[PDB]
Parts: C-alpha cells; structure tokens; sequence
C-alpha cells in the first residue's frame, strides 16, 4: 500500500509488514534456503586467518577485481583530442559497457562507436567493417580524427588494424590524409591503463614519425605533459594552472576535461576542447616531455625518448609534497622559469594544514587499492601526514613496482606495518580488513561492500570507505576534485581527518554512554 | 506532427549517411498506424547493427549473464573470459533480492576467470575446473554455479561443456555451461534464448521425476520480471492477496530450487515476452503448462491483467480479484488526483530494450500523457505486432536507433519528457528535455503495481516540474 | 591501566570496566542522581507538541543562541585591513574570547588587543588605558592603523571614544595623522553583524567624511564591494575571482583572506594583505558601492548613500543561480563590462549539476539558521534546487528581513510547509525538529548536540547535521569553502546530495535486512 | 643561555616598550634561581595587566563560570548579561561528565539573559526572576541555579542577591549569586576566589545539622580537578584502589550533593591550589578538615603523591598503596621505554594559566626533556614560590607575559617544543616549532595519574617528531 502523500520507494516501502511477511513466505516455501545459523556460522568463518589462507592460494578464480580492461583506457585517451571519435573496432557489446561505466562516473554523455563485428567475421575478418565503420562514422558525427582501438574477438581472431585502415583509405572509404591513428589493445594483456599507454603512442607515432627530420628538440620552447587514465576533472586542471602560473609553455597531450563537463545550456556537445593535432604534429618540438602517471606509460617513454629523443625526466606522480616539489622543480629546471611567489605560498598553506590537522592523523590504518601511480601517491602522501598505509593492494600493478612502493615505506618509520599486494583483488583485501583490521579503506565504490561485510560482524569492526579513485557511482560530483599537486594534497588530508572526526562524532553520540567525549571542539 | 511531416524528417535525418547505411537505416524507421497487424509491411527488425552509427545496443553476455542469469540469486555466475565484462556489468542492474552476500547470495559480486594470454593460447578448460574448486572451497554455500562465456571461449575452441559435466559430476553439482558469447547474434536478444536454453537442459528437468512437492489449483509462476527496484514483489504481493501462491520468479529474486520447482505450476504468467516466451513455450509442449501475457505497468493496465489472470482460475480467486481492486482503488485514484493534472498533456519519446517501450504506455497515459516516439534496441517484429495497437496514430516508431537519429528526431519533435538508458541521459538533460531512466528507473522504483504506480507517478513529476528546467537559458542571453 | 603499543585516551579508556564501575559507585555513593526512569520520562517529555509550546512561550531565558555580540564582528571588520591591529577599548576578558572563537574556527593567529580597563575605571572613565594603550599596541606590535571599537563595560560607563582619541593625539601618544577609525559597539544591541556594520562605517567615515570635496563619482572606474561579516575564505576569493574575470575594476573593502591563511614557513606574519588605506580614500571615486550582505550592512548603506552619494543597487546576497545571474548582471551594467564566456560556461556547469542530482534533492526538508544574509540566500537555493527549507531559523533577524523571506517563499511551491523563525534559539530549533522532523539540519557546530539529542529517541527520529556557517570548530579545514556565486552553489549542492547518499548507505548497509538497496550506482 | 645571556635577553626585548611599560614588564620577567625561596625577591604577579600589549589572559567571569562553577553538571548557570560570554565559553572547556545533557545535566549548554538596551537602562532583576521560572518549567530537573554576572550588572546597580534569595525561598532552590563580573580583578584569579565564597555562602553549609552520612575514616575530596579530557577519573581511580572513599570531585563531574557532603571527609586533597586554597581553608577552620598539595603529573610525582597521601591513614591504606603503586610499575616503564628515548634531551617552554606551568614538569622530566622556560597567566606569588625550586638554575619566567615578549624569546631560545593556549597554538607552529595545547590537551588527554602519563608520553612524542616539521622550508629557497 502507499498514502499518497508520503510514497515509499523499495527503501523503506518493503519493510510494512505485508510484504515482510510474503518475503517470508516465498523463502518458506520455495528457496529452500540454508538455515539462519548455518548462514552466520559461514559468515564467521569467512572473516577468519584460516579463511584468508585459503583465499591467498587462489590461482584461477578472481572475485571482486580492481582493474578493468585495455580499450576502456583506449576511449579515455581518444576522448582527450579535439573532435575525435573513439572508436573501437570488435563487437559492439564491449562498447555499450565503455560508455556506461564512464556516463555512471562523470554523469555526463560518453560518444564512443564500434563497428559490430558478428560472428561472420570469424571467417573472413573485420575488414569491411572497418571500411563501412570508417566511413559512416565520419559521415555521421562529423569528428575530425577517428582514434581506432580494439576488442578482444578482434584480437583473437587477428585482425590487421594498420592494414585494414590502409586498405580503407586506398578504396575511398575515408580521406588518405583523415587522421586514423591506431593501436592494438588486448583485454587479456595489463589492464585499462595499458590500453591507455597503447592508445597515446598509436597517436603520437602517427603524427611524428615520419616527420622527425625537420624536428629539433626545445625549438618550440615548450613541455610536453601526458596525463595517463585520470578520471579527476581537477587534476587535469590543476597541471594547467600550476603550468600557466609558472608562465611555463606547455602542451597537454590528451585533455578531456571539457568534453567531460560540459554545460547544460540547451544544447548537446559531442565534441569540446581536446589536444589539438596542430600540438601533436609539434610536440618533438618541445625541451621534453614529461610523464605524470610513468607506471603506466612505458610504451609511451620508449617512443618518446627513441623517437622524439626527449630525455623524459624520473618523476613520479606529482602528488604529496615532496613528489609535488620535485615536480615544480623539475619543470623549472627544464623551462627555466623560476618556482613563483603563488606557488611558494600555497605549499606554505598544506603545510599549515598538515600542521593543523596532524594530532587527529597521527598512528591512522588504511586499507587502499587503485591504479599504480595514484597508489603509490597515496601511500606516499600518507606516510608524509604520520599515517600507516597497512595494506596497499593494487590488482593491475608489478613486481618492478611493488619493489619500488617497498622503498617508499622503508624510508619512513610510518612504513613497517604496510605490505604491498599486486595481482590480489577486494575479495582478498575483504579478508586483511578483518584479520587485520584497519581504521578506514581508500578506495572506490565497489569498497561500499567490504565496508558492509565489516559492519554485519559488529559495528566494533565496521571499517568505513573514503572513496577516492574510479569508479565513484554512489556519491555525485567527486569526479570534479583534485589529488595532484598542493591543492590534491589539500583536499585529501581534508577529506581524510574530516572522515576521522565524522567517525568519532559516530562513536561518541551515545548519550550518557560516550557522549562525555563529543567535543564541540576538535 | 503528421503523417508527413513525420516522413520528411524521417527522410530529412537519412540524408548525413552514405548510401548503404541510408537504405538499412530507412527499414528500421517508421510512421504508426494502428490499423497495421502485420508489423512487417512497416519496419524491419532484429538485424545487425550498421558499423560506425552509434548503436545502444549490448551483446550476448549481457542478455544471458547481465538479464537472465544474475540475478538468480543463489547461484555463483562466472564471467569467464577477460576482466572487462564481468566488471562493467557488476552491480549494473537493480535485480534486487534478499539475502547474505558472498554467503548465501552471489548477485552482486564479480565472479571472473580472469582470461590472460596465456589462456587464450593454450586455453582456458583447465583454469575453469580450478576455478570451480576455488568456489567450492570459498563459497561452500552456493547452490549450483554457470559459465558465462565471453567472446573469447568459442573463439579459441574451449569446452566448457565438457567442464561443466565433469565437474558437475565430481561435485554432485548443477554446474551450467552457457555460450553467450558477445560474438552470437546482434544485441541481448540472442543472449536471452541462449540463457533459456541453458536452463532448459541443465536445470529445468531436475525435478521431472520427484513426486514430493504438494501443488495447489492456485499455483502460478511470475516469468520474465527480474525484480527491478523491487518490481517482482510489488507484483506477487496482489497475485497473492488474489488467493494465487507464486511458486516461482523468474529471476529476480530468483532461487535454483524455485526454477526447479516451476514444472509443478498451473499457469506461467509472462511479462517479459521478449525474454522468456522461449521457455514458456518449452514449458507448455513438455509439460502442458499454458502460458499468458500480463502488463502491471499502471492501475489500467494492472487491473485488466488481475481480471485475465483470475478468469483462468475459479469464482473464489475471481471474487478476490474484484476485494484487490477495490482495496486499491482509492489508493491509485489519489495518485491520478495528484499528479494527473500536473502531467496532463505531456509528451513524452521513450527508448528502451525489448518489452518496456510498448509496457508503459498505459500508465503514461493514466497520469494523461501522450507516448509521441517509442522503439526498441533489440526487439523482433512480434514485439512491433504488440506496439502498433499501443501507439497512437502517426506516432514515430524507430528499431535500434542511432544516436544520431535519436537526437535530430528530440530536436524536431520536442517531447516535453524522455525515457531511455543511461547512455542517453545526460545528452537529452543538457538540451533542456527532462529526462527518465527507463532501465534502472533513475535509483528508484518500484515501477510496476499499484504500489509501483504511484512512485512511477512521484517521478514523472519531480523531473518533469523540475525547476531546474527553467534555468539553462543564462538571462543575458 | 594502559597496554603500550594500543594507547586509550577517554575515548574508549572510561569504558573499561573498572572505569565503569568506579563511575557507577560514584553516582550511587554521592550524586543522588535522579532515578534512570525518570529521567526517560522527562526526555520523552521535551520531545513533545506540549514542551514546545512551553518552550516557545519564553520571554526571559535563552537557551544555546545562534548569535553573538557586537565587538566580534568589529574585530572581524578590521582584521580586513592593511597592517591593521583590532582594539577592543574596555575589559581585557572580552578580547581573549573574540580571539579564541576566531583562532578555533580558522585554525590560525588572531590578533586583536585591549586596553585592560579595570573596575578602577568606573570613576574617572578610561581616558587613560586608551592613551597608553594606543601608544603601547603602536610601539609593540608597529600596526599602520588601529580600529577601535569597544565591551559592554565601557559602553555602560559612557566613554566618549571620539574625544578619548582626539585627547590621545592632542597630548602626544600617538602621532595626528595616524589612523585611529572607530566605532562604539554595544553587545547588548544586536549582534556579531551589528558590530561589522558599525566598524565599517566608522573606517569609512575616518578615510572620507572630510574629504568628500574633491570627489567625483564613477572618476576611478571601480566597484566597491563591501563583503560584511564573512567566515569563509572561499567567499572573499570567488568574488575577487569573478570580477578580475570580467575585467571588472574593483575594491574589496574589508579582506581578511591573507591574514587568515598565512603559509607555514618558518615564520610568524602577524598582518598580512588587506584593504589599502589608499582604497578606503578612494572609494568615493568609484562608480557604485555593492553591499554582499545588505541585511546588515544599514548603517554602512546610509553612510555610502548620504555622504559618497553612490546609488547602491538593490542586489541580495549572491548566492545561488538567481541570485549569482542577478549581481552579474548589475555589475554589467554598473562596469560596462560584458559578463564573459568562462562565467556562462561556469553557470551552466552548475545548471548541469542541478540535472544531474535533482532527483536525490527533490522533496528533502531541512531545518536551518545562521545569520540572515547567508540563511536567506541558503532558503533560495534550496527552492531552486527543489528541496523544502521547512524550519528557517534566524537569531539575531528583524520583522522586515522576515518578512523578505516570507515572500521568498511565496514566490516558491516548495516553500509551501516553511516557517520562518526570528529571535528564536537552538532549544527551540531542537523542539521543531522533534515535532516536525525533517531530514537534515544545516548549520554550524551546535547543531551536533541537537543530533545527539534526535538520535537519544532513536535511529528513526535522527536529524543528521550538515556543517555550513559559523562557527564549525568539530571539522578542520571547513573554513576554506565556498558558499557565494555559482562556484560556492556547486560546493552547497556537491555536499548536500551526497550527505543524502551517505544517509541512504547507512539505512540500507543492513545484511539481509535493508541492503537489498545498496545499489552501487545512485 | 647562561644567566648574562637571558638577562641581556630579556632587556633587549624591552627595548621596544615605551617607558612606563618597559618599567613594568621588567617587574614579570625574571631568571629562575633554584635557591630563593621568597619570589617576591625576583618577580611581581598578580597586577593589572598593560594595555594595547596583547596578555593572554581572561577575566574574572571566565574564573568563576567557566571554572570553577560550569563543570558543576546537574545545576543550572546562568551567563547573566549580554550574548557574548556565554557563547564564546560554551563548550570551550573539556570538563567532562558523566549525564544526560539537557535533561539532568546541563554543562555544555549555555543558559543566558541575553541583556537588551531596555534591560541596561532599567534592569535586569526583573527578567532574572522570570528567566528562572523558564528554567524550572523546562528544565525540572535541576538541582539547583547560578547566577553568573557579566559586565553589566554590577555596574547598573542590579541587585542579583535580593532576586537569589526571594527566589530561592519562594522556589525551595539553591540559587547562587555570583558577582564575577569582568571589570573585577585583573584576572580569571578574582574569579576563582568570588567563586569559592559563593560556594561556602549559599551551598557549602546545607547540611551542617544533617548527621545522616555515613562516614568512614577513609572519606577524602578532590579539591581542584577539572577532569579535562577525564583528569578527575584517572586520580580517583588510583586513590580508590589505594582504599579511600573519593565522596566529591571539585568541580570536574561535580553535582550539587557532593559538594554539599564535602564537610563530612576527613581530609581535602588539593591539586589545583590556585583556584580552591580559599575554600580548602576555609573548611579547615570551619570544619577542622586537613588539606594537602598533591601532584598526579607523570609517575614519579603521581607515586610521591600517593606515599604521602596514604601517610595521612592507617597501615592498610599504606599497604594498599605499594600494592597499587606495583601494579602499575610495568604499565609506566613501558610508557618511558618506548617514548624517552624519542624525547631525551628536548627543550620546552610552557605557558598555562595558574597550575599547570610547575606542575607538569615532572612529567617531562620523566620523559627526560627539560623545561626551559614557564610562566603564568594569573599566577600569585605563592605559585612562584612553589615554581622556582621545580625549574632549573637559569631559567626563564614569565609573569602575563605579552604576545610580543613571548614571540621574541622563543626565536632566540629556539625550544624544540611549546607548550600553550590556543591563541598561542598557530602562531608557534608557522614558526615551524611544534606545539600543544596544554589547557585542552588538543583534545586528547587524559593527563592526570598512570593512564594518563601514557596519553601526555604519545602526545608529546606524535607532535614533536612529527614528520610536518621537516616540511616548513621549500626545497628552492
Ligand atoms: S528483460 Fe530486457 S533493456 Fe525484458 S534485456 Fe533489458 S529488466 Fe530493458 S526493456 Mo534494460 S526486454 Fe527487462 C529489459 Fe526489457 S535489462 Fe531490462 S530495462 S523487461
Ligand atoms: S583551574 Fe585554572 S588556565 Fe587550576 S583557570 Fe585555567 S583546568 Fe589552566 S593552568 Mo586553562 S589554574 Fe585549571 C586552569 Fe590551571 S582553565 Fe585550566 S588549563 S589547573
Ligand atoms: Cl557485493
Ligand atoms: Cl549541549
Ligand atoms: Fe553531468
Ligand atoms: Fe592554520
């Protein structure tokens, strides 16, 4: 039943007690469901070092996983060039998920085409799908470069993109000189990030390969920037306003962050700003490029340093302080500009905040998981705030960068109760949050059922998500915020002590019980 | 608009494409008439996508693993092949249920096979069975898993077949291969027989020789709904209190035993027609089991579904028919009181997969709106035979819409109200058009019922009468 | 007893059990506490339709204000100014409050002085502490200006802070042309506000009321803004922000936002930035005046009305679409400077977010307070935003602004269930939102007892707080947001919707119970 | 610094007053010699503070409301004047309770007049008289009222006494007038000192007749404990398990019945002789109630404190003092083992209101730091007697030290470590020097006793060694 003025949704409307009531019924009647008891003996043992032995043997099954695969990095990349179309040759169901998985994130419109490859291409290929694919995509949606990445029946049954592409230009299908940059991504090797790595050098190698011979290295006087798979509209922006501040030239390769957040003025945009391919074509022109996310871009350093002959500097993520100092004063060194006086003062104001804040961090567990850089960036801004990285899991990272994290926690004291997993994912980190229970988890939505999990053991063991990362389905907005640079830093030493004291308000609320310690003051 | 006018922009919107792509895309677009039966003298459907349009169309695996499978709720469903798929399609779909997750229920997890290159060479036969004993040993609880094959598996020749009935027989455990892969077919549809398939010979059989389940007269099976925000139990709720007893839902909320047990039922009551008419035509020719259609989208359309249904049943669930009506009457007719007049004459263009599109035109026009556009992703031409009755008169009817084409006809047509999908939603609000999720139901719901109707109601207005509406145009032009 | 390695402090230290029992023998052996049933009973009691009405009949007692007096907000004023030291004349106990209130909500440095008047003063007046204390504080601290306001001790004593000046000057404490504007500011007439309006008038009276003669309105080209009582650094900045983006001419007058967010970089700044003294004389030159928060700026609007001759706009607080649309377009006209294409794409982007999370926003109710200018602009937002500002409660507002509101509220179908409450207190906000529960407060750090208070009846009848206005002393870093013009409506929205995403996680994380709408995806 | 040095020092700072100052901050300001035991041979306290110089301190209403009366927790104080002082002392002060806040107890409310023009200018004896009728319509359960006076009220003639007294009788309440206005004294101290005759005037003696108390010879009071962050707690706890009977807590978790038993003990224990002297001698000569100094900083002075407690009773409080005293021998090692090491040798400088800046010596001494510099807000000369023989030969004190003053001499004595209030707090800490908060612990604490030398031990060592402060410095400048 429903009274009109007050409606119920599912929550709470399937608590009255007639629908209570015809839930027991049909669990009666015709689940044959597992008892109660049996139900809370299996959840106990689930929680258990003996459970979480037998769970780290896993070999073949994965349950819960913190990665996802390379064409969806593939679309990300392409999204961040000036009217460009990703396009991902294979099977269309692959890109329904892209855009979805992406529209849920940014809530905004994800353009991205395939061009439906069926099972008859298993005999003779996906060459006339490209050919028609090419040519109706660009008739239909008007994009200036067509950025072709693939799926994995297209991998299996081995198409030749170069090829395919080359014999749709040479029979008319698309323009010989339309720009059809291209790369193989396999959803079976690495991870999105790959795909993102595979993606960037397909299009930076069209663009300049063959036209090295007039290039010279600093004429354009100018660093070139690559982001990497970044899904923080804040972090895109924040490079360009240190960068700008500076007065340091400068050219973004890859930049979606208008096409990712456009205005609602009454009209559908496809396409808005982007990478020109004016700054691709003269990006071996610049001093050197450098990488912000270098532990997913390998394939891209390699193109950069043999082919552009850009001595690309040994940073990490600019994220923290020191990685953001080391950062400014790299870009200083190359550009010549000095660090200015704006810059200078706002690391002055994190710094004032670590100072405010550090009584309420000092001694705090996370639980965190996410891509390579973003972790290893966490776990290192973290240790500089006093605060215990215990478990770090990253699913899609390696063993070169799992040594590389290990360094990290053995030059800070805040580091000795803190292991890296690679290759685990949350059903894993579900266990080490019981066995060795931390204060909170930093991580993504699916976090939200681990945190569930926690507290069905007892509120004593619930250990709350602070979600910062991809995806972020079940908050809105976040996707606007910032974790490079000083302003990042800012607001995730924010975000973290404010999830502390929201935490002990929780705990101290209980009138006459904890309440003697609900401080107006904090 | 009339007859013409919507015939122009027809031809109008086919003009950006090059020739080939003109000609198919004018079969799958067409101008209503009511007065048609035979739906394929007007439009063509259910035929592949052209490259490089745009489609809103998904595959295979997300009509078996993502609609028909997952959401049984005791089951571990595997997605095997590469991370991807299992990984967009956690969590997705609101196919809710009751129960203890990662104990006694698995619907919301990821369950993956995780395929690398090394499985791809080699192949993956022997990662599964590992697999399967990983499960067995870490989720002791589940009561029978399937294989949701990826593109990959058929492609380099596993048999996960094989696999399943060795293990399945190792274990003594219903362990169900499924070969939907993306690569099968055009669309989800194709992903749907499969999945009815499946249970049909691995599951549904599994009782045919036990005697010891006690069936009543009133004994019926809700088919085709899976449980959307809750739409399965806001429907059972008045088959019940109409004296019926709902041996089984398929699937929302679904158990293996309540699938098994349905060859014990009287009638199967279909919503989804596009999804399980396949094995509600099985159950009728195997085990006489009739089958009807039933639509619970609106007090309209619901209470002529109660009426069919009980007059398949006798004069004491007829007399509790008209007790369930007249106990919500009061209950809908203040929903219409309130927001009827806050919607009357609307217009709204839906799009949707392969029932929805036609299902809620009732309850539309029970708040007086007018359903101006409908069409389909996936559809066959017995769901456009279904539409042509529902639509009015020179209605625009559009088959697996480009984005395109979905976006020029909203410009000319200017419908005051739109219900899609996801990938949809955010274009359609940032040209001004409240917009609807039609799938997930925008995180709200239920939708079907009494019960349904007036949350279905509450949202057409709180969108529609936004006032954020009024403000995209900056006042300084 | 203490475990090394797992430190307790109170929180969880006094729920060991010996703790407990000792606390236990307390109460039975000498507290002769009322019985535990009884004090359900009177609980349950205040609760009720029947204690409200009692409550709300009170014409004497005062019970948790959400207002404070005059000198606060003088202190407040002045700090906006260069090089400038507050000076609170009367009792030195008045200045170590103003301070601390301050430095708990901002985190940082306050500095204000007294002159330490003493009950010695009552017979002669204190002449004689604002002679050595003008020379001390200028000696010692070397501020360019020192604004005077004053304690209700000497406001009851009548000192005559003019001619106590002037006497300072005369016999040679300080030199005459040094800066001395004043103000007297009784606590006992209205509040915080009250005390800002009359600082800043007094300030602008000192720099302009003898020199009007040679000023021409609209001669500089500028805008004067006048921000009034503001706790919110953001605020200063989005404004400055938005006007240097329009290319604006303008002057803060009154900027607090250096000095209360100097960096940590080794040393102590006790004045940083500021309104010039150079601005404050030119200010009649420009071309208008724009009051931010006019509902208590009166005695200021008078002032730049009579005396400087500006036509100052009829303009609300820029909050909010409406009311952000509504300045922009007055300061184009009043400029002559077009409103430009980064501040139309910023409005959109906010319009985008308003689609994008309606339907989580849609019917909520709220209780709120605050000072007037911000609650009314919160009240507007909110029925733009579609959401219902049921119990509106404002301390220290008049008829006439409640009567604005009311309008307001009119002019809205969601402002159908609101009222709106003038000289009411948070005792009685706490019996409205038992009576008449909504789903969220907004409002500063007191609000946190009426949560403890709602959740004490239990689960169901818990008003969680959401944390906007002054003071919040229980979060850190609060202090740097933004509530003013489209980038401030983004921050309200943002933090809205998702503390209704947070509410809903915690009513459905119940395994088996509630959890069947735990969706990933909101 | 040597003697000379600090001497130099402190001239050198008061170079920039002018002359009437600069010969009265050189009155305040001395160099610690160990070997005097009459301070005011070295130091002047207890006067009128300079103005325009920026002290640190309150006023007399903070003394006694915020003090010594607010933590009282099932009575109800008025804040009698205008808005301002009640709401800038709400909440501010860690007193902590055990109570149902707003039912039975009240402390962290703020009950007020909130004086207007019309009260100022004909009174407010007359709304004072009507404000407690409010109170006891609402709030029924208090056992009791003060009057708290602000400014105003002394000064426009208002006669709080007659109201307490006509109101008190009429009501059969305790009504307590407390004439702390902030005009009296030159300090908080005055407040203390009105505030400890207002407890003997109108509560202390309710039941000098009443012999219905069952006394034992092991019946003491904690005289001067606040309990901040739990202070009080972690004393009686171990005076407890040594075998007394704590019958009241002044005023930390106070109630109005423990205050009015306290006659009946056998002896006070005074830890906050600042503030409670007055009233611990006045029950001496009224009651004949011994009381002595205690210290329950740190465990060498929590141990000697606890000795010469016991002392004053029999053998078996004696014995069950070693014994407690054993029991937490390895819980305070552990504490020193771990944090001494991290601490040895690092210099502080405290600067706390009338106790605190002598007494918390021992504690860092414990953890082998050395306090080089203390002073004190209100402070008398009797606490400078007590301070002098605690600090080392060549100290610094401060007596109402300025902002400037105390600015100039950490940047030339350069502590690693500060001490202070939180108008102090921020500006050490942009200097790059860490700080804590030693009034409200920062929130943290408790302090007092075994348990809390554990917290104090954490906490020193989390913000000294903190990793922020190497971070102060740009690596470019
Ligand atoms: S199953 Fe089908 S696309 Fe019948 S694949 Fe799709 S939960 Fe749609 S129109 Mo999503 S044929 Fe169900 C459907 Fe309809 S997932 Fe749901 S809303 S009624
Ligand atoms: S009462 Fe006094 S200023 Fe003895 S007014 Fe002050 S809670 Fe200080 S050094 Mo705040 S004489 Fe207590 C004090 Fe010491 S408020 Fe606390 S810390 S031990
Ligand atoms: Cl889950
Ligand atoms: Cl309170
Ligand atoms: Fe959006
Ligand atoms: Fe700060």
């Amino acid at each position: 039943s429903q009274q009109v003025d007050k409606i119920k949704a599912s929550y709470p409307l399937f608590l009255d007690q007639d629908y209570k009531d015809m839930l027991a019924k049909k669990r009666d009647g015709f689940e044959e469901k597992y008892p109660q008891d049996k139900i809370d003996e299996v959840f106990q043992w689930t929680t258990t070092k003996e459970y979480q032995e037998l769970n780290f043997q896993r070999e073949a099954l994965t349950v819960n996983p913190a990665k996802a695969c390379q064409p969806l990095g593939a679309v990300l990349c392409a999204l961040g060039f000036e009217k460009t179309m990703p396009y991902v040759h294979g099977s269309q169901g692959c890109v329904a998920y892209f855009r979805s998985y992406f529209n849920r994130h940014f809530r905004e419109p994800v353009s991205c085409v395939s061009d439906s490859m069926t099972e008859d291409a298993a005999v003779f290929g996906g060459q006339q799908n490209m050919k028609d694919g090419l040519q109706n995509c660009k008739a239909t949606y008007k994009p200036d470069m067509i950025a072709v990445s693939t799926t994995c029946m297209a991998e299996v049954i081995g198409d030749d993109l170069n090829a395919f592409i080359n014999n749709s230009k040479k029979e008319g299908f698309i323009p010989d000189e339309f720009p059809v940059p291209f790369a193989h991504t396999p959803s079976f090797v690495g991870s999105h990030v790959t795909g993102w790595d595979n993606m960037f050098e397909g299009i930076a190698r069209y663009f300049t390969l063959k036209s090295m011979d007039d290039k010279v290295v600093g004429s354009n006087k100018k660093i070139n920037i690559v982001p990497g798979f970044e899904t923080y509209l804040g972090n895109f922006r924040v490079i360009k306003r240190m960068l700008s501040e500076m007065g340091v030239g400068y050219s973004l390769l890859s930049d979606p962050e208008e096409v990712l957040d456009t205005p609602a003025d009454g009209q559908f945009r496809m396409y808005a700003g982007g990478t020109t391919q004016e700054e691709m074509k003269d990006a071996p022109n610049a001093l050197n490029t450098v990488l912000l996310q270098p532990w997913h871009l390998e394939k891209t350093k390699k193109f950069v340093e043999g082919t552009w002959k850009h001595e690309v500097p040994k940073l990490n993520i600019p994220m923290g302080l020191d990685w953001t100092d080391e950062f400014l004063m790299k870009v200083s060194e190359i550009s010549g500009q000095p660090i200015p006086a704006s810059l200078t003062k706002e690391r002055g104001r994190l710094v004032d905040m670590m100072t405010d804040s550090h009584t309420w961090l000092h001694g705090k567990r996370f639980a965190l998981w996410g891509d390579p850089d973003f972790v290893m960036g966490l776990v290192k801004f973290l240790l500089e705030l006093g605060c215990e990285p215990v478990h770090i899991l990253c699913h899609n990272g390696n063993k070169r960068w799992k040594k590389a994290v290990d360094a990290i926690l053995a030059a800070s004291p805040y580091g000795k109760n803190a292991t890296v997993y690679i290759g685990k994912d949350l059903w894993h980190l579900r266990s080490l949050v019981f066995t060795d229970k931390p204060d909170f988890m930093i991580g993504n939505s699916y976090g939200k059922f681990i945190q569930r999990d926690t507290l069905h053991k007892g509120k004593e063991f619930e250990v709350p998500l602070i979600r910062i990362g991809f995806p972020i389905f079940d908050r809105h907005h976040l996707h606007r915020s910032t974790t490079l640079g000083y302003e990042g830093a800012m607001q995730i030493l924010t975000t973290l002590v404010n999830s502390i004291l929201e935490r002990l308000d929780e705990e101290t609320r209980g009138m006459q019980a904890t309440d003697y310690n609900h401080d107006l003051v904090r | 608009m009339s007859r013409e006018e919507v015939e122009s922009l027809i031809q109008e919107v086919l003009e950006v494409y090059p020739e080939k792509a003109r000609k198919d895309r004018n079969k799958h677009l067409a101008v209503n008439d009511p007065a048609v039966t035979q739906s394929k003298k007007c439009i063509i459907s259910n035929k592949k996508s052209q490259p490089g349009l745009m489609t809103i169309r998904g595959c295979a695996y997300a009509g078996s693993k993502g609609v028909v499978w997952g959401p049984i709720k005791d089951m571990i469903h595997i997605s095997h092949g590469p991370v991807g798929c299992g990984q967009y399609s956690r969590a997705g779909r609101r196919n809710y249920y009751i129960g203890t997750t990662g104990v006694n229920a698995f619907v919301t997890m990821n369950f993956t096979s995780d395929f690398q290159e090394k499985d791809i060479v080699f192949g993956g036969d022997k990662k599964l069975a590992k697999l399967i004993d990983e499960v067995e040993t870490l989720f002791p609880l589940n009561k029978g898993i399937s294989v949701q094959s990826e593109c990959p598996i058929g492609l380099i020749g596993d048999d996960i077949e094989s696999v399943s009935k060795v293990k399945g027989a190792e274990l003594s455990k219903t362990i169900v291969p499924v070969r939907c892969e993306g690569f099968r077919g055009v669309s989800q549809s194709l992903g749907h027989h499969i999945a009815n398939d499946a249970v049909r010979d691995w599951v549904l059989g599994k009782r045919d020789e036990d005697t010891t389940f006690a069936s009543t007269p009133y004994d019926v099976a809700i088919i085709g709904d899976y449980n959307i925000g809750g739409d399965a139990w806001s429907s059972r709720i008045l088959l019940e209190e109409m004296g019926l007893r709902c041996v089984a839902q398929w699937s929302g909320d679904g158990s293996i035993s309540e699938i098994e047990l349905t060859p014990k039922v009287k009638l199967n009551l279909v919503h989804c027609y596009r999804s399980m008419n396949y094995i509600s035509r099985h159950m009728e020719e195997k085990y006489g089991i009739p089958w009807m259609e039933y639509n619970f989208f609106g007090p309209t359309k619901t209470i002529e579904s109660l009426r069919a249904i009980a007059a398949k049943f006798d004069e004491s669930i007829q007399k509790k028919c008209e007790e369930v009506i007249a106990k919500y009457k009061p209950e809908w007719e203040a929903v219409v009181a309130k927001y009827r007049p806050r919607l009357e004459g609307k217009r709204v263009m839906l799009y949707i997969g392969g029932l929805r599109p036609r299902h809620v035109i009732g309850a539309y026009e029970d708040l007086g709106m007018e359903v101006v556009g409908t069409g389909y992703e996936f559809a066959h031409n017995d769901d456009y035979d279904r539409t042509m009755k529902e639509m009015g008169d020179s209605t625009l009817l559009y088959d697996d819409v480009t984005g395109y084409e979905f976006e020029e006809f909203v410009k000319r047509i200017k419908p005051d109200l739109i219900g899609s999908g996801i990938k949809e939603k955010f274009i359609f609000q940032k040209m001004g058009i409240p917009f609807r999720q039609m799938h997930s139901w925008d995180y709200s719901g239920p939708y079907h019922g009494f019960d349904g109707f007036a949350i279905f109601a509450r949202d057409m207005d709180m969108t529609l009468n936004n006032p954020c509406w009024k403000k995209l145009q900056a006042p300084w032009e």
